[PDB]
């Protein structure tokens, strides 16, 4: 919009003279400097209203000649930082351009070090000022070495630079040899001086090639902005000693770019602008083969060469080299030489070159051009041929007229909107669109050429999803764009080599052939059905995708007039959905790295067929069918674990569509023959040793139909709950049992609730066994060897016991117990305080489901009012679980009731005390704001530590829960908690707190587990009485263990301690303890510590321990 | 004769390579010119790993420089060492990303995506032999992050043979004030998640810490953090250029330090720290170079290695120690019994020895390790993720390029997941 | 033991009227353990409490220690440095 840092900037230069000095605060200043200007990248034109002032504030500096060569310097880098943001061109105007300007700025010029690369902002700009100093309409001579001579060698200087300096050596020679005066002076010096810099210099060498290219680049931009009849004469004797260099064979971009810049400007003179010498025939010779470059670069620099000269030249000679350009399209090119043509054809199209002569032969190519992608390895190339195709349809708007296009408007048109819609890069996509648009507005003859832009605008060509869904749809709604962009679809994206242009192209046929029935049904369906026999992996799969989502589209279609799906598509058609899997079965397609590729297309296939009601039932395609999907359920492991949940989850969904639709006998029933022999075999598969078999077939038994469970619910219940049990056997089988939960809760939820029917539905006789086996799995807490695997055990065990409990209370809610309902409840609050960031929050959302749930309110809800007012609705969505801040406060509140102070303790411990930073972090300072609002009152005091303690002593001798809690200790009593029960003596707290970690401590080995007993030892010397003697022994017993480190550590901590607290140790005796522990070595041998143990027991009273 | 191809993309990303480059060409005695004037046999038996020997005896780098703003192109044209770099591995623009992901990936940077893909494909055509590709770039802003993500997705496709490792420079608050680098992180850890085989992640609050506690300097500038990455670049890749008993490839480093996919963020560091000017105050011993590469102030990341498992360890030595002194001293730091015996220093570490030391220092350490504490620099990304996504704050800018919210749910799904392996692995069993 | 003590002199910007004190604590020591012994001594909250570190290398600066589970060492607490408690 407009620039708002100039307020801060006028400052900024203002402490220019203050900050030249000193180098933090210059850098500071530049950096600052550049963060203020790179904002403004994008928007050149916004700096220009302050591009008066902003100049005067710096070339202001330079000019006093009481300044220093920092600050000078330091001016220099503004000036060339605003140069780069704006530009040159643009800013160069703005700059001292009188005959008293030019002397000032060649000495300052010449005052400078071209080794100096510090300065090198400097050179690089001052030279710029002296090509404006060279504007003036006045003769150097008036001015007295000489000033030519001097800007002369200066020139010659810097050409060689191989700093940016060179560049600024450019735009200066080239306005100074360009000159009255001084083209009839210095130009032949200097042309003698560039001939002789070319001979010499070669492009093996770093130097050779530098003066090179800038001598190259000189020579191309006096020859541009140079008088055509004064270069005219030195055409040939340049353009010769290029030649003579061969810089097309050398290995350098940049020299061979320059080049092809130079030979077209040379014949660009030999012509005479208008509305040829024998040696324009070899500019153009030099030019065509810029074409067929490595690089794209090269390229673009030839196509303008070649459109530039096409102009200059005859009609005879411009048709030849339209002639000659369009053979790059030969069979024995590659897609470079296309770009090139293509580049080529639009240059000369802007221009108004092309005749309609070459109509039939254009647009005979473009057609190819904007299709392009010839597979070049595990990826195809092309999309450079593509975006240059946009191009040239563009420039047909302002070359034909709509007289000589319209023959071609109904090809062009469609193949606009074909490639401006099914694009795989953005950029293609935006260029079709532009020319769309361009043509449009121009010719204004493509069918509803206005009625396209609107849907289709610059704005709308974004989303590659949205493309295939919506422009699609709408594109195809008229008549004119729906056969051939469904003939593209199926022979081009369908046949893809990503995947995604085969989901993405699958979805869209979906939509176009309800626009379309009949084609799709009678034209399109006949290719798809002769493409599965293709060899091609990315054809098969493809043609599976299009076969089913056509099939669906016409079934959902056809479900309007409640018609049957064999109107639209013929039994030839329908024998060949039953002829796909035997093709596929035969050939043994499912092996190899397209096994898996194949499967999962059939899956899809065999659900959407099952999903449309076909004529299949009772024939060996159902079989067949069912026979797959075993072999697939069967054979998971050897499946790659980037796509096994796919299968897992597809093949579930077309068993169930199969077993849901086909496996049927009547209404309400189903065939016996199948219903004794899939849960046989399913029952006898729920126990193969393979935890992926188990991990397959779970699933496969849980999606079956409510009307394929009856009578036989009770034994599948049986078989599910007999994979959730743990045995030794079963260790880490944690896929297996999460599997084991979601078919169960699968098959609650199909079944639903039906009172004196306990094996067609759940009821009171079987949902007390239910709810064991759920409360049995929460608390799996297995640590395999690749972590707390039992984490993903709890995520389905959570789930499965939230949809149940909402189930029952969609029907028969008197069904849920109390005592079940606050076990429930106890379980996820522990579980909604996990150190744990990815299923706390999963866990928190649960608890809000359920207890947000009030249609009808959920009966056995503890403490149901405060749980409302400490979690209310508004918290729900804008309270980030994940994050330990906006989690722990708001958790920690919970500890204020009494059923929930046990589970959320022992779930927040491990939190208070684990590996991670942050998350101890923030539960320490959630928990210290609720223990502050509890401290004064003991009864709270009192509660917290007996619950404490009861934890404590329940998780004994476990490394879960008891280091957690060890750690969290020395926190809890170094913060100064238990501050009232230090005035009594003898506290049976501190007591059996002493107890507990005496025995936790007992042959304590790993330094992890003895480091928080030390910590804690150390800590508890505050409370007084014998529990300050007894533990003090403790230390002296950690002081002489089997480790320095141990010995170190201790010691640390106990001089810690006697800092802390003043009054366990007298004044007299003070001065003796700390003067032991400092000038000893407690990491050396314990001949000698052992001495210094009996000093300091005698000293703090502590009797002498017995070995 | 394995050969490496250096890329750099954006401007903190020119600048470390610039200075990483620089380093690595005075340590192995390579004047500003071309030649070679070094005193060691030593520094040319493994030249050809990172430079061409072209005619006369010169040494061309491989450093392809990108930048779509001509900004930190000619700073580098003009620098130094400007000077070495082939001036046709240049590919810049005029207009960059302006701090948008969508910009420099889809309608900016991928326009010269293909002029980079000719540039690096030109300059592997004279190589015998390709390792790996390499990149250095920061996750802050456009052409950094959606330039460096678009040429790891296209050269994927081409060359998938290759070992793809970055050098993600992780931004900070305290060192940019800009609001749209958490979207610009995020996208860019979500691509280099699926297509990258390795990274060294190198937050910035790390480094400016450092430089405002150890180094006391008053207002810690970019070259401050420049010097101490290109101190680290050169110390990690010290077994790649030099000879020695532990002669680990690419491929196999990153094969025995990556057991799994997804995980691969390192956090490297090196010792000791110093700053610019002067540098000779004290000279370090082993003991106390093993005691300080492994604490969490010489770490170049806001994470502590000691909270958190250990996936695996290594380290790197440059100067006259012996790997048999080296030996020693990592035989008695995983022995509980040994005195001055420490509990982050784990066990079944690798360890090397190198022979040519650095620059205006005698002794130095490098410790190239993966501790789960890394986390930490995924979660703090992951609140100012939330926070700004559920307001929708500037998301038109995204929306009207072509992205949408899917690719952003994509990415935060990737994100809690990986965080989620992470925390699993934290609590796992030793033995 | 001896050469890991450091002596820190507690100054009282807040509170002029006080003297300056002077305590030899050990380099791995936690900023949680300095949190309460001042708290201890002053009778001052824990949470109540803000520390810095100025080293007599850097006059004029000020560093905040916020983060409580890291030690003094980290923080480049050398040995002859101050600590400003506030409250
Ligand atoms: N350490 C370090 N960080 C830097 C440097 N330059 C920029 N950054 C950080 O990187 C982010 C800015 O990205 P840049 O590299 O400047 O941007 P770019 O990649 O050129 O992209 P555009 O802004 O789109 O042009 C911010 O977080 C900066 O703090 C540098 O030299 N060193
Ligand atoms: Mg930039």
């Amino acid at each position: 919009e407009a620039f708002g840092e100039s307020a801060e900037t006028r400052a900024l230069l203002g402490r220019l003279r203050e900050v030249h000095g000193g180098g933090a605060e210059r850098e500071v200043a530049l950096e600052r400097f550049r963060v203020i200007m790179d904002k403004y990248q994008e928007q050149p034109h916004l700096l220009d209203p302050h591009l008066e002032w902003m100049m005067n504030l710096l070339l202001d500096i330079v000019q006093d000649q009481t300044s220093p060569a920092s600050l000078v310097h330091l001016a220099f880098k503004f000036l060339y930082i605003i140069t780069k943001v704006r530009g040159y061109k643009t800013f160069l105007r703005l700059f001292p351009h009188e005959v008293a300007d030019v002397e000032p700025v060649l000495d300052l010029v010449t005052i400078q070090n071209p080794k100096d690369h510090e300065a090198w902002e400097t050179r690089y700009m001052l030279l710029l000022w002296l090509s404006v100093t060279c504007l003036i309409p006045f003769d150097f001579s008036r001015l007295d070495m000489s000033i030519m001579d001097r800007i002369l060698q200066i020139a010659e200087s810097y050409l060689i630079v191989s700093d940016k300096a060179r560049d600024a050596a450019a735009v200066l020679v080239s306005r100074f040899i360009t000159r009255p005066d001084v083209k009839q002076s210095k130009m032949a010096e200097f042309l003698d001086w560039s001939l002789c810099n070319l001979a010499r210099s070669s492009f093996q060498t770093m130097q050779g090639v530098i003066t090179m290219d800038g001598t190259l680049q000189a020579l191309a931009q006096i020859f541009k902005h140079g008088k055509r009849e004064d270069c005219l004469p030195y055409a040939a004797t340049v353009l010769r000693c290029l030649d003579g260099c061969r810089l097309p064979e050398s290995n350098q971009t940049l020299l061979r770019k320059l080049g092809v810049k130079l030979v077209q400007r040379l014949g660009l003179t030999f012509l005479k602008p208008k509305v040829v010498p024998e040696g324009v025939e070899r500019v153009i010779e030099q030019l065509l083969v810029g074409l067929k470059d490595k690089d794209t670069v090269v390229r673009w620099s030839a196509a303008k060469g070649i459109g530039r000269m096409a102009g200059r030249l005859p009609r005879a000679l411009a048709d030849d080299v339209v002639g000659s350009v369009l053979d790059c399209f030969s069979f024995q090119e590659t897609d470079k030489a296309w770009h090139g043509g293509c580049l080529a054809l639009a240059e000369l199209g802007r221009r108004g070159l092309l005749l309609p002569s070459r109509l039939v032969d254009v647009v005979a190519v473009i057609l190819k051009a904007l299709t392009y992608d010839e597979k070049r390895g595990a990826c195809s190339v092309g999309t450079n041929v593509r975006d240059a195709a946009c191009y040239v349809c563009w420039a047909f708007a302002r070359a034909y007229e709509p007289q000589e296009l319209k023959p071609f408007v109904t090809a062009i048109s469609s193949a606009l909107v074909i490639a401006a819609v099914f694009d795989r890069d953005i950029n293609c996509r935006r260029a079709a669109s532009a020319a769309f648009q361009e043509n449009v507005g121009r010719q204004g003859t493509f069918p509803h050429g206005i009625d396209i832009l609107t849907t289709a605008d610059y704005f709308a060509v974004g989303n590659r999803s949205n493309c295939f869904l919506v422009i699609s749809v709408f594109i195809a709604g008229f008549p004119e764009y729906t056969q051939p962009m469904i003939d593209h679809l199926v022979t081009m994206k369908i046949s893809h080599w990503d995947g995604v242009i085969r989901e993405l192209a699958a979805r869209a046929l979906h939509n176009l052939a309800q626009q379309a029935p009949e084609f799709s049904a009678t034209q399109v369906f006949p290719r798809l059905l002769s493409m599965t026999l293709s060899p091609d992996l990315h054809m098969r799969h493809g043609s599976i995708l299009a076969c089913a989502e056509v099939a669906y589209a016409l079934y959902k279609l056809a479900a309007q007039e409640n018609r049957p799906v064999t109107d639209h598509l013929d039994e030839q058609a329908v024998q060949g959905l039953k002829q796909i899997h035997q093709q596929l079965y035969d050939r043994q397609l499912y092996r190899g790295l397209g096994g898996q590729l194949m499967r999962q297309a059939v899956c899809v296939l065999i659900e959407k067929l099952s999903l449309s009601k076909m004529p299949f039932r009772g024939d060996t395609v159902i079989d067949g069918w069912q026979w797959l999907i075993n072999d697939t359920l069967r054979h998971l492991h050897l499946i790659s674990s980037h796509s096994r949940q796919q299968m897992k989850d597809a093949a579930v969904s077309a068993l169930a569509a199969l077993c849901s639709e086909y496996y049927m006998k009547e209404p309400g029933e189903a065939d016996p023959a199948i219903q004794e022999e899939l849960i046989t075999q399913y029952l006898a598969e729920l126990r193969n040793p393979e935890e992926m078999t188990r991990c397959g077939f779970s699933l496969a038994l849980g999606a079956l139909p409510g009307f394929l469970l009856k009578g036989r619910l009770q034994q599948v219940l049986t078989g599910l709950r007999a994979v959730t049990h743990t045995s030794p056997e079963d260790v880490s089988f944690a896929e297996s049992r999460r599997d084991g939960l979601k078919a169960i809760a699968r098959i609650c939820q199909t079944v639903g609730v039906k009172a004196g029917a306990p094996d067609e539905a759940v009821c009171g006789e079987n949902v007390s066994q239910i709810y064991c086996a759920l409360l049995g799995c929460m608390d799996d807490y297995t640590t395999d060897s690749r972590g707390d695997v039992g984490t993903w055990v709890r995520k389905a065990a959570m789930t499965s016991l939230m949809d149940l409990t909402l189930l029952l209370a969609r029907s028969q809610p008197e069904l849920i117990e109390a005592h079940t309902c606050e076990r429930i409840m106890c379980c996820v609050a522990q579980q909604a305080s996990e150190k744990i960031d990815r299923f706390r929050a999963h866990a928190a959302s649960v608890f809000l489901t359920l207890l947000h749930f009030d249609s009808p309110p959920i009966p056995h809800v503890p403490h149901r009012g405060e749980l409302e007012k400490l979690f209310p609705r508004s918290d729900v969505a804008s309270v980030n679980w994940s994050a330990p801040s906006q989690a722990f406060p708001r958790i920690t509140q919970l500890l204020g009731l009494p059923t929930y102070r046990y589970h959320v303790l022992l779930g927040l411990v491990v939190s208070l005390g684990g590996l991670t930073e942050s998350t101890i972090r923030h539960s320490t300072q959630s928990l210290f704001e609720y223990m502050k609002g509890i401290q004064s009152d003991p009864q709270a005091l009192g509660s917290f530590s007996g619950t404490l303690l009861q934890i404590f002593e329940d998780n004994l001798l476990n490394e879960r829960v008891s280091v957690p809690l060890l750690k969290t200790l020395d926190h809890v009593l170094t913060h100064g908690c238990f501050d009232i029960f230090t005035t009594e003596e003898d506290h049976p707290f501190a007591v059996k707190l002493l107890a507990l970690c005496k025995k936790e401590i007992k042959n304590s080995k790993d330094i992890q587990k003895l480091l928080s007993g030390i910590a804690v030892f150390c800590e508890m010397v505050q409370f007084p009485g014998d529990v300050r003697r007894q533990a003090l022994l403790q230390l002296c017993l950690l002081l002489c263990h089997r480790f320095p480190l141990i010995r170190k550590t201790t010691a640390s901590q106990v001089y810690e301690t006697l800092l802390t607290y003043s009054d366990v140790v007298g004044a007299d005796v003070l001065d003796e303890v700390v003067t032991v522990l400092s000038d000893t070595a407690w990491d050396a041998e314990l001949a000698v510590v052992r001495e210094q143990r009996n000093r300091l027991c005698d000293l703090l009273g502590v009797p002498r321990p017995q070995l | 004769m394995r050969e490496i191809v250096h890329i750099q993309a954006g401007q903190c990303g020119n600048q470390i390579g610039a200075k990483f480059w620089e380093v690595i060409s005075d340590e192995h005695g390579i004047d500003p010119t071309g030649t070679y004037h070094g005193d060691s046999d030593l520094q040319l038996d493994r030249i050809s790993v990172y430079y061409n020997e072209a005619t006369g005896g010169k040494y061309v780098p491989r450093a392809i420089l990108v930048d779509l703003e001509p900004g930190t192109m000619d700073s580098v044209r003009s620098g130094p060492f400007g000077q070495i770099f082939r001036p046709d591995n240049f590919v810049f623009g005029q207009s960059g990303a302006g701090n948008n992901w969508a910009k420099g990936h889809y309608t900016e940077g991928a326009e010269l995506v293909d002029s980079v893909l000719d540039v690096v494909r030109k300059e592997a055509e004279s190589c015998d032999c390709l390792q790996g590709f390499q990149l250095t770039h920061s996750l802050g802003g456009g052409t950094g992050s959606g330039m460096g993500t678009l040429l790891i997705s296209k050269i994927r496709e081409e060359y998938p043979d290759r070992i793809m490792n970055t050098f993600s420079v992780v931004p900070s608050p305290k060192v940019s004030d800009t609001v749209v680098e958490p979207y610009n992180a995020t996208l860019s850890v979500h691509q280099l998640v699926e297509n990258t085989d390795e990274t060294y992640c190198i937050d910035n609050e790390a480094l400016y810490d450092i430089c405002f506690r150890t180094l006391k300097l008053t207002t810690p500038t970019y070259g401050d953090l420049n010097h101490l990455v290109s101190a680290t670049m050169s110390g990690v890749t010290t077994c790649l250029r030099f000879p020695g008993q532990l002669n680990a490839d690419l491929r196999k480093l990153a094969v025995n330090m990556v057991p799994f996919p997804r995980l691969h963020f390192f956090m490297p560091g090196f010792a000791p720290l110093t700053s610019r000017g002067s540098q000779q105050y004290r000279a370090l011993t082993v003991p106390e170079l093993t005691q300080q590469v492994f604490d969490a102030k010489n770490m170049m990341a806001a994470c502590d290695p000691r909270h958190g498992r250990y996936l695996t360890v290594a380290a790197v030595f440059r100067g006259r120690m012996s790997m048999k002194e080296v030996d020693e001293q990592m035989l008695n730091v995983q022995n509980k019994n040994s005195s001055y015996f420490v509990e982050w220093i784990p066990n079944n570490v690798k360890t090397a020895v190198c022979d040519i030391p650095p620059r205006g220092l005698k002794m130095a350490v490098t410790f190239i390790g993966n501790s789960t504490a890394i986390q930490e620099l995924f979660k703090r990304i992951s609140e100012q993720f939330t926070a700004m996504f559920r307001r929708k704050a500037f998301l038109h800018w995204y929306t009207g390029e072509g992205m949408d919210e899917m690719e952003f749910t994509e990415a935060e799904s990737n994100m809690n997941d990986l965080v989620s392996e992470y925390q699993q692995y934290q609590d796992a069993t030793a033995e | 033991l001896k050469n890991q003590l450091l002596t820190l002199k507690i100054k009282y910007p807040h509170q002029l009227d006080q003297k300056v004190l002077e305590k030899q604590l050990p380099g791995s020591m936690t900023i949680q353990k300095v949190k309460g012994l001042l708290s201890r001594l002053l009778k001052v909250p824990v949470s109540d409490l803000l520390l810095s570190y100025e080293s007599p290398k850097k006059p004029g600066r000020e560093i905040e220690l916020e983060n409580d589970l890291k030690s003094l060492q980290f923080y480049s607490v050398e040995n002859g440095d101050c600590l400003l408690v506030r409250w």
